């Protein structure tokens, strides 16, 4: 594996660089280092080969250089669609090939967000089949760091709990979910159900009742 | 040039699986044909690479034993092969041509989830208007993944399917969303196509106030 930094971070129009350290089975051994960029749920494109050279489908802001064992991968003009996941690769001795663990890059000048919160109480027909669950989605909220507290009649709900991790939209914001498992008889014993989201110190807050 | 991959595949640990990569659009036995691995929140592996010319093959010690690569020269077919497979092969599997020292083309990818749990179905609930914003719950399913479409594909806009939650039962929950017009709510049918290939699911469900 050909070490890589795990973060990288920069603001537009910034230019950052990433290093990917090998051995001289690898990177020092051959003039084969490559560079892909890869997008969630999408392939690796290819970025930089050769060390230096580029394709034609690559902004002339991604260059290549190498000194001793160590590749470096430099991106110029810094815009918010270079977010990504970024791996080297190396031909290593024995027609074989590596790869590096990943950098992460991170476009640092996003604007703060704040979080829409949609609360669904459960449908009859899952109450008919004696089941319940309340349903909280959070949309839209950028940094990706929120908490999730459901409330009955104002006293903290300790189990029943399921929540997602954050995870990044379309719009570069980010989604999140929370569900609360309920029997139908605790639904049907409190007058109101409450589902609050806390994002950077200010919280929203959605009820629903039977 | 593509390099279309097999369907994903559930299985149980110890069974054999096979995936295949077709090639099309350029000439077979002038490129490597090479296999990439990707765990879930994990990075790229390489695997080994295989000339379709003479079969001859280059494997990464950590999978050597315990994968095969191989090739079909005469229907442009790449292979690889688990003979008992181990719930660390969960991940995703992409085949890619190989020219030299480049990765220039690469299949969609074969999704493959080894797992002793077993398929679970979901069950599909509606989360009713109270704009508006309509959904469907789609409830304890495993493996994942599960496709939501709303009105057969004719409803693409205000579509949010959020992500699946792994509850503690070991199974997943998802929610789709999508946000209409207030006044469409009763003059539009609304109805959720909830899709769920690894237990055969396909279910429909209409969402009324």
């Amino acid at each position: 594996v050909l070490t890589q930094p795990a973060s990288v971070s920069g603001s537009p129009g910034q230019s950052i660089t990433i290093s990917c350290t090998g051995t001289s089975s690898d990177v020092g051994g051959y003039n084969y280092v490559s560079w892909y960029q890869q997008h969630p749920g999408k392939a690796p494109k290819l970025m930089i080969y050769d060390v230096n050279n580029r394709p034609s489908e690559v902004s002339n802001r991604f260059s290549g250089s190498k000194s001793g064992n160590t590749a470096s991968l430099t991106i110029s003009g810094l815009q918010a669609e270079d977010e990504a996941d970024y791996y080297c690769s190396s031909y290593t001795t024995g027609s074989r090939a590596v790869f590096g663990g990943g950098t992460k890059l991170t476009v640092l000048g996003q604007p703060k967000a704040n979080p829409t919160v949609t609360l669904f109480p459960p449908s009859s027909e899952e109450l008919q089949a004696n089941k319940a669950t309340l349903v909280c989605l959070i949309s839209d909220f950028y940094p990706g760091a929120v908490t999730v507290a459901w409330k009955a009649d104002g006293s903290p709900v300790k189990a029943g709990v399921e929540t997602t991790k954050p995870s990044k939209q379309s719009n570069n914001k980010y989604a999140a979910s929370s569900y609360l498992s309920l029997t139908p008889e605790q639904w049907k014993s409190h007058r109101s159900y409450s589902c609050q989201v806390t994002h950077e110190g200010s919280t929203v807050e959605k009820t629903v009742a039977p | 040039v593509q390099l279309v991959q097999s369907g994903a595949e559930v299985k149980k640990p110890g069974e054999s699986l096979t995936i295949s990569c077709k090639a099309s659009g350029y000439s077979f036995p002038n490129y490597w044909i090479t296999w990439v691995r990707q765990m879930s929140g994990g990075g790229l592996e390489w695997m080994g690479r295989i000339d379709p010319g003479d079969s001859y093959t280059t494997y990464n010690p950590s999978f050597q034993g315990h994968v095969t690569i191989s090739i079909d020269k005469s229907t442009n077919t790449a292979y690889l092969h688990w003979n008992s497979l181990k719930a660390s092969d969960t991940a995703m599997y992409y085949c890619a041509r190989y020219y030299v020292s480049l990765v220039d083309i690469w299949g969609q990818g074969t999704l493959v989830t080894v797992s002793s749990a077993s398929t679970k179905g979901p069950s599909v609930f509606p989360l009713a208007p109270s704009t508006a914003a309509l959904g469907c719950l789609v409830k304890d399913y495993f493996p994942e993944p599960v496709t939501v479409s709303w009105n057969s594909g004719a409803l693409t806009s205000g579509v949010h399917t959020f992500p699946a939650v792994l509850q503690s039962s070991g199974l997943y929950s998802l929610s789709s969303v999508v946000t209409v017009p207030s006044s469409s709510l009763g003059t539009q049918t609304y109805i959720c196509n909830v899709n769920h290939k690894p237990s055969n699911t396909k279910v429909d469900k209409k969402v009324e106030p």
